[PDB]
């Protein structure tokens, strides 16, 4: 009565985005509508879980540098990811290369997860720079130009 | 490579070193420009700039340059074909020390004309050149000058330290030269000598000819123990010698070592002749061609990535803050040279990694 509303088992659409349409994924992903312009997806939205398990991984990286992926998925112009996941992967501050460890840890961890029963699939990746701001640099801008050309939706 | 060798060309060209008496004329001069452009071609240029440096630094303490112009022409020739700027700056101090000198011996000359000291005036010259670039030992080393030579530096230091007040003078005694006068018997013939050489001979010049044995040469000289080996391997094998000055050595052997006690003697009647027919009036010079005076590969891999990691800091930055920040990060490490920075510097622009301002040349941008 106090707070009216209250829940027992009600929702509404913010617990709604969270679910995997299958025939839904299957259409836009055949459609391809990104792929006849360049100015689509604008907006998007990262839960909340992802994002602590990103800014712990970046803080026990300590001074150094980390890298890891992300999960999720794409729904009309809107893309929307909701997971995190650290990778094993060292180097200076200044560079990091993903050697084989990386490359048998990803497909190791979306297999488990896909034991689980997590249905999501690689959306993007996300790295740490430890004190020159936020900006991709040439290394950087010609991975996510490779990425985004064979593997057209990601996003860094 | 040939390096050094080729080196040795030059000094039979730019200047009468020792055997290079052979001088036609100003065309030879074109042919050691060919010689530049063969430093142009090979590798490992350090070599070749040392004994370059070396040779330049005998001919002219020495002042047996056969020609100036062309000795004042080879630094602009060596610049124009390329070399490292720490050479041809050294070069270019070396040269206008020696200018100077010429000034300050005149004006000692001059002014130092009425204590008349112990030689004449204008028996005695002064060479000061400064040691930054002239030399870069540091070592003092004892030779027990005679008494003749011990009322000679308090003056020159006296007068340098009145002119030019602030700096302390530091003699040399390995590069010095003089000359000196023998009265072996039938012939008085005057010898080219350096200061360890000098005070070896007159060691044994207290008591007639007499003998003396190597402990006590080395307890009168005074020198540095096996330098003093050394100045004997001057006196006694000094090569194309019919017959040396001092003309012992006990038990044979040789002069590189092994001397022991042996009981060297000059030799009275010594057959020390000029073309070995009546040395009246001979000259010998016995100084000879002295002019005594973290691996690579796996460190300089160190600092490649500092600087890209400065560089990936922040982009824009000035040749003086990057060198601020370079050493800034790298004192943990080993300290860094002025070489390497620079060698670093050229091979980043060189692959392209940064970009040089156009505007400004200090000014660098990242990729």
């Amino acid at each position: 009565t106090w707070e009216l509303a209250n829940n027992m088992q009600e929702a509404q659409s913010i617990d709604e985005i969270y679910k995997y349409d299958k025939k839904q994924q299957q259409e836009i992903l055949a459609a391809k509508p990104w792929t006849k312009d360049h100015h689509y997806f604008k907006y998007c939205k990262i839960s909340a879980l992802a994002l602590l398990k990103m800014v712990m991984h970046a803080r026990s990286g300590g001074n150094l540098a980390v890298m890891g992926l992300m999960l999720g998925k794409v729904d009309g112009e809107t893309m929307i990811i909701m997971d995190s996941f650290a990778l094993p992967v060292e180097g200076t501050e200044t560079r990091v290369n993903a050697q084989a460890a990386a490359y048998e840890y990803m497909a190791a961890y979306i297999e488990n997860a896909k034991q689980v029963g997590r249905l999501e699939n690689a959306i993007g990746w996300y790295h740490s720079h430890p004190g020159y701001g936020c900006w991709l640099s040439g290394i950087n801008v010609s991975t996510q130009m490779l990425n985004q050309q064979f593997q057209e939706p990601f996003v860094a | 490579k040939c390096p050094e060798l080729l080196a040795n060309y030059c000094d039979m060209l730019l200047r009468k070193t020792p055997l290079s008496k052979k001088l036609t004329s100003e065309e030879i001069e074109a042919k050691l420009k060919e010689v530049l452009l063969v430093l142009k071609y090979v590798q490992n240029k350090d070599v070749f700039m040392r004994y370059h440096k070396a040779h330049l630094t005998r001919r002219l303490i020495l002042d047996i340059s056969a020609d100036s112009e062309i000795e004042e022409n080879m630094v602009e020739w060596l610049r124009e074909v390329g070399m490292p700027a720490d050479y041809v700056n050294k070069l270019a101090r070396m040269f206008q020390d020696i200018k100077v000198s010429e000034d300050l011996n005149q004006a000692f000359k001059e002014m130092h004309k009425n204590n008349k000291l112990a030689l004449p005036a204008d028996s005695v010259n002064i060479k000061i050149l400064n040691a930054g670039a002239w030399s870069r030992s540091s070592e003092k080393v004892f030779v027990s000058l005679p008494t003749e030579l011990e009322d000679l530096i308090p003056e020159v230091e006296e007068f340098y330290k009145k002119n030019h007040s602030g700096r302390k003078l530091h003699w040399h005694h390995l590069m010095s030269n003089g000359i000196i006068t023998f009265k072996n018997e039938v012939g008085q013939y005057d010898l080219e000598v350096t200061t360890f050489q000098l005070a070896v001979l007159f060691a044994w010049n207290q008591r007639p000819r007499e003998k003396i044995s190597f402990e006590n040469l080395k307890l009168a000289t005074e020198l540095p123990d096996a330098e003093l080996r050394r100045t004997l391997w001057s006196l006694v094998a000094f090569p194309k010698l019919k017959r040396q000055v001092l003309l012992y050595e006990p038990q044979v052997n040789s002069p590189k070592d092994f001397t022991e006690g042996t009981l060297f003697s000059v030799n009275q009647e010594f057959s020390l002749i000029k073309n070995a027919k009546v040395q009246k009036r001979g000259k010998i010079n016995l100084i000879g061609r002295l002019q005594l005076t973290g691996i690579v590969q796996l460190r300089i891999l160190r600092t490649q990535e500092a600087i890209i990691q400065i560089m990936k800091m922040r982009k824009k930055i000035s040749n003086a803050q990057l060198q601020t920040e370079l050493v800034e990060i790298l004192k943990n490490m080993f300290l860094p040279q002025k070489k390497m920075i620079k060698e670093q510097i050229e091979w980043l622009i060189e692959h392209k990694y940064i970009r040089r301002d156009e505007s400004d040349i200090n000014t660098f941008i990242y990729m």
